[PDB]
């Protein structure tokens, strides 16, 4: 079957010149020594597999990437909608899983989980119809809406999804939309040819924005809502694996850190207890 | 139209389903795939790579380079242990932060046999012999080389080939062990003792350094993905 | 259209059916049953093939 | 066997105590095919005048030393005709061959880790800021690591156990690496192919890979012995080609 | 057909040396005596079956295993979410059905029934949108959320299901996820090799936790909710049948009891009345 | 897309449906099945096993071992009954707590023929003969051996083979009987009387002990699962 | 994919259809129509086969 | 009837889906297509046409 | 009725199924995979065919 692990072939005693344990790490080589070279083993038929440890089974699980809040109030029109420059760096649980590899090429499903509440204060609603949300994706360079009830919410070419509250979460598929041939998680370089500007991956992130709003005025009270975006990368190919990160992240546009210890301490070097 | 019936589990969001969804931007033309070298097909190709093991992690040595180095010395010898640690590749201060133990913390169950490779980084005129033992968890940990010679042990002669692979077998009653182990699925201990000792010529440095490596064999397996308890946050990163 | 493939069962009616409804290749389900691997690129990235029983140096 | 010889261009490199040759992630450096190319114009291909061994500066492995790094191909800016094609052409694509040599004695001891880190993005020392280009790579000398924490406001965090990137320094063995053990080894050669997400890239604003040399087991000796153990790095480009010829900048 | 019962073959009078009624229980043997050996019977075609008494038809019925409550209030962040170390010992109706067998190996469907209400007090809601719940499964060793609105609710690798109120109950399938080869309902032994520690099955239960919360703040009032988990074991194989239990259970981690009578009393040994 | 129509019974939770559901952890690798001895394929393999019947359950005998034992004695005899109970294998003080009656309380209907096996646990020099009768429920229960000899009865001679199976037939007008019985689906009575009596030699114990067993035949059947009225709780067990 | 099997009816159009939609064997419906049994392991767990009509001892 | 299960993404309005919908006016008779000259099959047939470039756009 | 057509994938199980449910041609899905073109009507709207290498005048 596929993709099982190797069996341990049976082994008796030996007295050979062919020693497989003695090797040399100086060549940069990880040894292929199975347990049958250093001890007597028995024939077992190992039926375990590595299906759960592939690239596609490791990354095809949805993770949150943003949490955005917006109102339905009057006044301060920046609070009437939410914005997001599209990243995979703001939530850490998906940022660390991506950053074990240098390059990545995949498709994606994007699930929006919107959850509202009623804002306090006088002059409450007491009878409200259901809410409906418009979640517009703006490719890089398009018309940005200055507020809700704008001309840019028509979206004759921008893909928008309308979603009433109470149904299943909205979900669509997105192809590999990069300019190059792989999503570069790391970019050791600059933006200008004179070695000046923005050092890091933040110059390569040109994916566009995401805008979400209420399409309904209400006319009595305020109801806040919380958009949570979820990313599931599918059809995944990955290249050049990296060491996993040690120090905690600080910024969403940098690999800047503070120097942490390599492990947790223990009492002695020979500390087999307890 | 067609008469259906909605089962339980409708209009829910399971994060690990395999469903089809309508494309946001249809008939999109994707850039062609170029042959980038170093393609990862499986996560076990990363855990099968040797990486240096901080076995000397007694504070204060974790904020320096001295965590990766093992001290060996001269006279006389052999009433002293070289090192010693439990066999717990996912939950240990020693080797949960190595390349094997970082991928193990993404999973709950593990299985298979673990390799330990030891490089002698002393001078080329220094001799020596060591005993590299592994003990099943049935009894108390060994306190000398008379109790440590009964377990699985190899004897490493330092010479022109300056490495020796102590291959820990997979001895348990279950097919899998937990990553966050306990008293039930304990695996035992790994000790190291002087067989003869270091003999150096005059004009040579009397003390040397052993490095430890850890990787997986070809019958290693992991199961039951979970999040790592290694990285945290409080609010969104700006 | 009926791409009858086998389910996932452990070695000691195992077939399922799958239709592609949408006109885009990014609309499909995940390729969860592609289990290839090649660990020789990171374990043995040498110019000369090294034998276990033969000495390295 | 322990004796090798690598001949590229009008230059050879002879060794007598060699470990092996690590070749990248398996593949050999080659030219860009017609299946993957995106630049329309004809590329130039200088065989001997560009693809040859260039010897960089020498460093000193002291007993309290902790590590160095060179960023490529910025370290070969003023190295022969390889650096003259970089200024005149907007695009470039090349593989490399990194020979690092350090011979001491039968009575010295120590160890080194010679990794080649693709896209080694490095962290600043003052968080909530950004590094400058003069702190990432010098003109020909090596930028070193520090044993303690770096206090500067626009420098790399040159602490050694975090490797300047935020990762564990023991976990750097995924990358193409050798070890210069002075007990068994004398030199370390690593052949790296062209690793990028794009088919070609401008080699002024993109360091392709970083060479790091880090002593895990430090250097000790006796007072009768020598007290100057230097390391020399010799890097040859391989299968180099360029596109987009315009005026030289800079300069 | 399958799987019918045996028919009674017809029988006349007899005078034999082959007596089938006289046997010996001392060999530990249950007799195979059908009614045709001790009396005259007639040929009936028994069309009854034992389809309703198989292992799969006996256990494939969903039973409640936990009842967990959680708030949406302010203050006391332990009440803002619920926890459950996964057991089959807290509700008795499924605990007794499992404990007729020593070992069990099955798959499972898990159904979540969430039912809310409005908490009393001043400053009520009077207009609320629908509620949404996140039910995260943490395999053993993962990051435990300290409260609601935590970093551990991202769940890039932990399986989570999001469910709005008003729809069908959430339901997923789970394979045989044990370490061994059978869910040991009974474990006569210890946890440490020195015969010390935890005596019983509580050392073998390493299945993880379950966390449930409201993903919405609300911002006006409090609404409690009650998660009820339901377990339906399918594809069931069972081994080594046990006697059913007599005394009532006391603890969820022990087989400790108080000694009860074997049956209910009756007036006389010959009490055929009334 | 396709035009459907949702029938009644949508978005409900029936506890005994057979529906498919998406897996929470996909492509999970299960441990291989090992051959554990004692596999149960059907619940009737447990109810077909003999188990000791507490026929002496007159308090105070239920809080001791004396519930399972039947007293027999010496002189003279035979104007006394040995025991007597109704035939109600799911609802009786006698044998609802046996192995047959515990599985019967998980079901509502039952059918088939029931075995009763009687071991004589007296001395090896004691003789005796008994009458083991079963009576259909049409008339009054018997009060002596003249009324009990007309029903289905066997005569058990105690000798080298110390067991006798009285096999109660399935005589009713319905194909099934209720487990929680009533006046409609009553099954009758099971009595035991002295045929001759115990004759022991001098130096032998004058009184002996009979044990009762109960199991099912190969034509027993149950139907209509329900919960047992045997175990209860008030709150969740901590 | 169409695994046409028979329904449950009592002995004195009885077929149904079933598709496996998901890629996992634990996702299937219950095996409610596997009616094997072997009661000889608990009723007759002897080393020697015992005949009814022949005496035990 | 048939047992279904509604996936996430139900009852939403994606502006760029390709779905079927019931016709408002069924069996409608459309006027026949006449051969109008100048049919655009692709937008790149318009961008491949030369047009005059305001390179002297210094105000005024 | 099963009009099995190919999906959209990039050149370096690609088929989908489509049924027409309604009785009107305006009820169908969009013709997103008709990729014809003829730019000669606007680029070269001449009476005489003009060669590149030959001079125009
Ligand atoms: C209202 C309709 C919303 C449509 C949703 C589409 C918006 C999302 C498009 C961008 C997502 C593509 C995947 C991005 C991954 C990261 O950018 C890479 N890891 C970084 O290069
Ligand atoms: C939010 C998503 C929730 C996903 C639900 C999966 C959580 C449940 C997994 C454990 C259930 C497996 C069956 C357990 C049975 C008992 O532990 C055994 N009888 C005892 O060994
Ligand atoms: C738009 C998708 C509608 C469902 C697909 C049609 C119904 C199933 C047809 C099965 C045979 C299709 C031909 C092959 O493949
Ligand atoms: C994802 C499941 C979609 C429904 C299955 C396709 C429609 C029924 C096809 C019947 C013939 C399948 C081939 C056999 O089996
Ligand atoms: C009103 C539409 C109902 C769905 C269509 C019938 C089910 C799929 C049948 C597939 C074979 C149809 C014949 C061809 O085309």
């Amino acid at each position: 079957a596929v993709a099982r692990v190797a069996d341990t072939m049976p082994t008796g005693p030996r007295n050979t010149e062919s020693v497989p344990a003695l090797t040399a790490v100086e060549t940069g080589h990880t040894s292929q020594v199975v347990p049958g070279d250093t001890m007597q083993t028995r024939h077992v038929k190992n039926y375990h597999s590595r299906t759960e440890s592939s690239i596609e089974n490791f990354l095809c699980r949805a993770a949150c990437v943003y949490i955005a809040t917006y109102k339905s109030a009057g006044g301060t029109p920046t609070e009437r909608y939410a914005s997001w420059r599209i990243n995979t760096r703001q939530m850490v649980q998906l940022r660390r899983k991506f950053e074990l590899f240098t390059y990545l090429r995949f498709d994606m499903e994007i699930t929006f989980v919107i959850t509202s509440t009623q804002d306090p204060g006088t002059q409450l609603a007491q009878d409200m119809p259901v809410l409906t949300h418009q979640i517009m994706y703006i490719p890089p360079g398009g018309p940005v809406p200055n507020s809700a009830t704008d001309f840019a919410w028509q979206s004759s070419t921008n893909p928008s999804i309308f979603w009433t509250e109470g149904c299943a979460p909205a979900r669509m598929s997105v192809p590999f939309i990069s300019i190059g041939n792989a999503y570069s998680n790391f970019y050791d370089g600059w933006s200008h040819f004179t070695q000046e500007g923005v050092y890091g991956f933040n110059s390569l992130n040109n994916m566009g924005h995401i805008y979400v709003r209420h399409v309904n005025e209400q006319s009595l009270g305020v109801s806040t809502s919380t958009l949570r975006v979820y990313f599931k990368p599918k059809h995944v190919r990955a290249w050049v694996p990296r060491p996993p990160r040690l120090s905690p992240y600080v910024k969403s546009s940098n690999v800047n850190f503070k120097p942490t210890a390599v492990t947790t301490e223990r009492k002695d070097i020979n500390d087999v207890g307890t | 139209g067609l008469p259906t019936m909605l089962t339980p589990g409708s209009n829910q969001f399971l994060t690990s389903d395999d469903f089809q969804s309508p494309s946001a931007m249809p008939q999109f033309d994707v850039t062609p795939e170029m042959k980038i070298p170093g393609e990862v097909h499986n996560l076990m190709e990363i855990a099968e790579v040797d990486s240096v093991v901080p076995v000397n992690n007694t504070k204060e040595n974790i904020n320096s380079m001295e965590a990766y180095r093992i001290p060996v010395t001269g006279g006389d010898q052999l009433h002293t242990q070289v090192f010693g640690f439990q066999m717990q590749p996912g939950l240990n201060s020693v080797f949960k932060r190595t390349l094997l133990g970082e991928i193990l913390n993404y999973y709950a169950h593990w299985s298979g046999s673990v390799k330990l490779t030891f490089v002698f980084c002393g001078s080329a005129m220094a001799t020596g012999k060591f005993l590299l033992a592994y003990s099943p968890p049935g009894a108390s940990p060994p306190q000398n080389r008379k109790q440590a010679m009964l377990g699985t042990h190899v004897i490493w002669d330092v010479g022109l080939q300056s490495s020796c692979v102590l291959c820990i077998p997979w001895i348990s009653q279950t097919h899998y062990r937990l990553v966050q182990q306990d008293e039930y699925t304990s695996a035992g201990y790994v000790t190291c003792w002087y067989q003869t000792g270091l003999i150096v010529p005059p004009g040579a440095p009397p003390s040397c350094t052993i490095l430890c490596f850890a990787s997986a064999c070809n019958d290693f397996s992991v199961r039951m993905l979970r999040d790592t308890p290694f990285i945290e946050q409080t609010q969104l990163l700006q | 259209g009926a791409q009858v493939s086998t389910q996932k069962t452990g070695a000691h009616t195992i077939h399922y059916t799958n239709i592609n409804y949408y006109k885009d290749a990014a609309s499909n389900s995940a390729n969860r049953q592609d289990f290839t691997q090649d660990p020789s690129k990171f374990t043995e990235p040498m110019k000369d093939v090294m034998i276990k029983s033969l000495p390295a140096l | 066997d322990r004796v090798r010889s690598i001949t590229l261009g009008n230059s050879t490199i002879t060794t007598q105590e060699c470990a092996n040759v690590v070749v990248g992630y398996g593949v050999w450096p080659s030219y860009l095919q017609d299946n993957e190319a995106t630049a329309e114009d004809q590329p130039t291909q200088p065989d001997v005048a560009t693809c040859r061994f260039y010897t960089l500066d020498s460093i000193q492995w002291q007993k309290e030393s902790d590590g160095w790094w060179w960023k490529f191909p910025e370290a070969l800016k003023n190295m022969g005709l390889f650096g003259q094609n970089m200024e005149y052409h907007y695009l470039g694509r090349s593989g490399y061959t990194i020979h690092v040599q350090c011979n001491a004695s039968k009575f010295h001891q120590g160890c080194l880790l010679v990794v080649c880190v693709p896209e080694a993005e490095m962290g600043c020392s003052d968080v909530e800021r950004e590094v400058v280009a003069a702190s990432l790579s010098s003109e020909d000398t090596a930028k070193s690591f520090s044993r303690t924490e770096s206090n500067g406001q626009h420098t790399v965090q040159t602490v050694v156990y975090n490797a300047g990137m935020g990762v564990g320094v023991g976990n750097l063995t995924i990358f193409p690496h050798q070890w210069i053990n002075l007990r068994t080894n004398n030199s370390a050669t690593i052949v790296m192919p062209y690793i990028n997400s794009v088919p070609m890239d401008n080699m002024f604003r993109h360091y392709n890979f970083t060479l790091m040399i880090i002593p895990f087991a430090k250097l000790e000796y006796t007072e009768q012995a020598s007290n100057y153990v230097p390391i020399t790095v010799t890097v040859a480009p391989m299968c180099a080609e360029y596109n987009g010829l315009r005026l030289a900048s800079h300069q």
